[PDB]
């Protein structure tokens, strides 16, 4: 269970690129602040969902 | 959103500059183990651990607010790089 | 009845027996990760 | 008649009156006929850009919000308060929007 | 573990205090009773009637005077008035003013152990031969009171206002997610109140714990009448109102306590007399 | 103009169903007290569930069993609604052992009776058994709350041992009604009436002493407003390595340890003792 916290550290501040396709204009891609969660699927928020 | 980005988009012509000062800057803080920073013990970015407090390991957050506050100086050709090396690693060694 | 409250929603809802099936695509089967790992012999790309 | 939004509220939260009732409300000084909700609205905006004067500016009170006047109104909040107030008032719409949405019926 | 309660307030008139980590669905649990209870259940004062001399009713408009009665009530409708006697449950404000005076919650008649929390609020502005001669009724009470509910009069032309007796402005509050390192879905609990100043958030929100507590203790434990005889009218409302309604008691009354009674006397005697010779 | 303490009524049916009426309430509070109990009722009630299950001759869940037949995967799910009681408190496990065999419909009361365990639903059918077929098992039923699934708690009593699904809450259903009433001078006053469904094992009224008392619990927790292990002492090796393995970890144990305990240790002697007198000067 340390691992868990030790990557809660390594991501601090950083942020991670989603991306849909198909791709059609720049915001096809997006950065957004990773919050960890549990499960196997990836949390959106609704109001990139248009651009998207 | 970022804190203070309008006004850091204020501080320069071009976003793209302002990417490349905070990137440098934050290459600097790095290289140097941030104990070249121009921020007070009490402007220190923190992170909030199962210990407590620490320093923020993130070094584009320190050289985004170290930008807010002013104190740092950035342009084009105002200093030779190797001076500028030089000179950093005498006043904070490796 | 709103269960976190127990108030009732505003206006009236419709309620009743629905068939709903599973299909096949499950995020199990859908997720994946790749740090480094094989890449391919002519282009030196990852693989896919 | 109201002497401030808090009252209002207060009483839409008894159930003396509802949310999309027309009402007099005094707000700002001024003396408002409207509806509880849309001046839940206006507090929304005001607490999310942290700017009451502004807020009260750039919303249009004697119209129900929809798809047009809340983009106007997004629109708006970028040119005045910047990137950051705008998407802290995005999100403020946002929760709102939906919670009020579940128990719309 | 025994959750952590952190208290952060700015005055009297606003505080936030936040309660984690909490068990999953817990912190509406909490979160929603206490909601409902501060609005409500929390003990205030309100101006629920108002007297003006030359006014017939709310939506006149005063001489000599810029606001109307309508805004003179929304004012007096801010007014926050604080009890110093627990068991002081109402009190008459009296007000008499003239001239050119900017009238202010000060110029209010003192009252003994009646403290006016906002003495800087504004009521009405009065101009040259301008005459303000009012009296308002503070009551103590609880939640909201519309004033077309009470409907209290002390005296005639005076108005009913409606009556906000809730100290507490405003509640809200927010359940968010946490992790006690293993278990992510744990709740944390932020509670916003707004008051007015008279009672502190702190202070209310004790008030609405103890209340709710006090409502879950409530779980704990699961010879025949004269009026008929016939005789004569004043035979039967006299002996009926003089205490006694049978034959039993009329023979209870001896010499001096027949005769005793206010309306018997001769003629009653006699009819009486006749009643005992029908019967025996 | 205060209201009083409200009447109280109780109407039970059995151990399964409970009606509780609280009369006369102030406007509002109908739904301020039954709905969180309602939520505590369906989350927070403690109670007892099938946490592992073992059939003889059988690997695992998608096996499947000559002579029977129910699946495995069928008969798990069958011991899943399976209902018991705990007599005594301080019980929080119990493994209840099964043999039967030849052509009979195996039940509940099958299950070998052990003390202070009574099966309130001993009709529940769990397989069907032919000639010749045998079904020998031992289920290890726990005490716990919530729902904790298969694969959190991951119990095994023996190593062909299956984990299985726990559903802890006793409690089966919980509503509640708010209707009008008056006293006398008052009107649009509340009355609360609390229905409560439960599978046995827990009494509607215990559930509901439960709830409230939690309900509580957390109600205090609104009054507060806002021992070193020897091992990171720094004491001598020979320190940490003999008083650690000595069954001890900390300071507050050293201090526990007596004169005739410390140098009764086979490690201790006077070149600890010194040591240890260091420490103890240290931090006083």
């Amino acid at each position: 269970d340390e691992v868990w916290d030790a990557l809660e550290e390594v991501i601090h501040g950083k942020v991670v690129l989603l991306n849909r396709a198909p791709t059609l204009h720049r915001l096809g891609i997006q950065a957004f602040q990773p919050v960890l969660v549990e499960g196997q699927s990836i949390q959106l928020h609704p109001l990139v969902c248009e651009a998207f | 959103a970022e804190p203070g980005i309008d006004k850091l988009f204020g501080m320069v012509d071009s976003k793209y500059r302002l990417t490349v000062v905070v990137a440098k800057r934050a290459q600097q803080l790095l290289r140097h183990g941030f104990k070249n920073t121009v921020l007070e013990p009490e402007e220190r970015p923190k992170m909030q651990t199962l210990e407590g407090l620490f320093d923020d390991p993130n070094a584009v957050t320190w050289a985004m607010k170290e930008l807010l506050t002013g104190r740092l100086v950035f342009g084009e050709n105002l200093v030779p790089e190797d001076r500028l090396q030089k000179e950093m690693e005498r006043l904070y060694p490796v | 009845y709103d269960g976190r409250t127990g108030e009732p929603i505003e206006g009236p809802i419709v309620v009743g027996q629905m068939f709903i099936m599973k299909l096949y695509h499950m995020v199990e089967d859908k997720m994946h990760a790749r740090s480094t790992g094989p890449y391919s012999l002519i282009t030196q790309q990852p693989l896919g | 008649v109201f002497a401030n939004p808090d009252e209002a509220l207060l009483a839409v939260a008894h159930g003396i009156v509802d949310l999309q009732d027309v009402v007099t409300v005094r707000y700002m000084g001024k003396r408002l006929e409207t509806s509880p909700g849309r001046i839940l609205f206006a507090r929304i905006v005001a607490e999310a850009v942290e700017d009451e004067k502004v807020a009260w500016e750039l919303i249009q009170l004697d119209v129900p919000q929809e798809k047009n006047s809340l983009k106007d109104l997004v629109y708006q909040a970028f040119l005045r308060l910047g990137m950051e107030k705008t998407a802290r008032l995005l999100d403020a719409l946002k929760y709102y929007g939906f919670t009020f949405s579940t128990t719309s019926g | 573990k025994a959750p952590v309660f952190t208290v952060r307030t700015q005055g009297r008139e606003y505080g936030e205090f936040v309660l984690e980590p909490l068990e999953r669905g817990f912190g509406v649990t909490l979160g929603n009773p206490l909601r409902r209870i501060l609005l409500s259940s929390i003990p205030g004062t309100a101006v629920t009637s108002v007297y003006i001399e030359d006014v017939l009713h709310e939506f006149s408009t005063i001489p000599g005077v810029k606001e109307d009665v309508v805004e003179i009530i929304l004012n007096l409708k801010e007014l926050v008035v604080r009890f110093l006697n627990p068991s002081l449950q109402t009190v008459t404000l009296l007000l008499k003013a003239e001239g050119p005076k900017e009238v202010k919650a000060r110029d209010f008649l003192p009252v003994a152990d009646v403290e006016i929390m906002n003495p800087d609020l504004h009521i009405a502005t009065l101009e040259e031969g301008g005459r303000l001669n009012m009296e308002v009724r503070v009551d103590r009470g609880v939640g909201y009171v519309p004033a077309e509910k009470h409907g209290i009069k002390d005296r005639i032309n005076a108005i009913p206002v409606d009556a906000v007796f809730s100290p507490v402005r405003r509640v809200a509050f927010q359940v968010e997610d946490t992790r006690l390192g293993q278990r992510t879905d744990l709740d944390k609990l932020t509670l916003r109140i707004w008051t007015d100043g008279s009672v502190t958030p702190l202070e209310a929100l004790n008030q609405a714990v103890e209340i709710l507590r006090e409502h879950l203790t409530y779980f704990s434990n699961p010879d025949l009448p004269l009026e008929e005889l016939g005789l004569s009218t004043r035979v039967l409302h006299s002996l009926k109102e003089e205490g006694i309604e049978s034959v039993r008691a009329l023979l209870a009354l001896n010499l001096k306590d027949l005769k005793n009674i206010p309306g018997i006397g001769e003629r009653s005697l006699e009819e009486i007399k006749e009643a005992l010779e029908k019967k025996g």
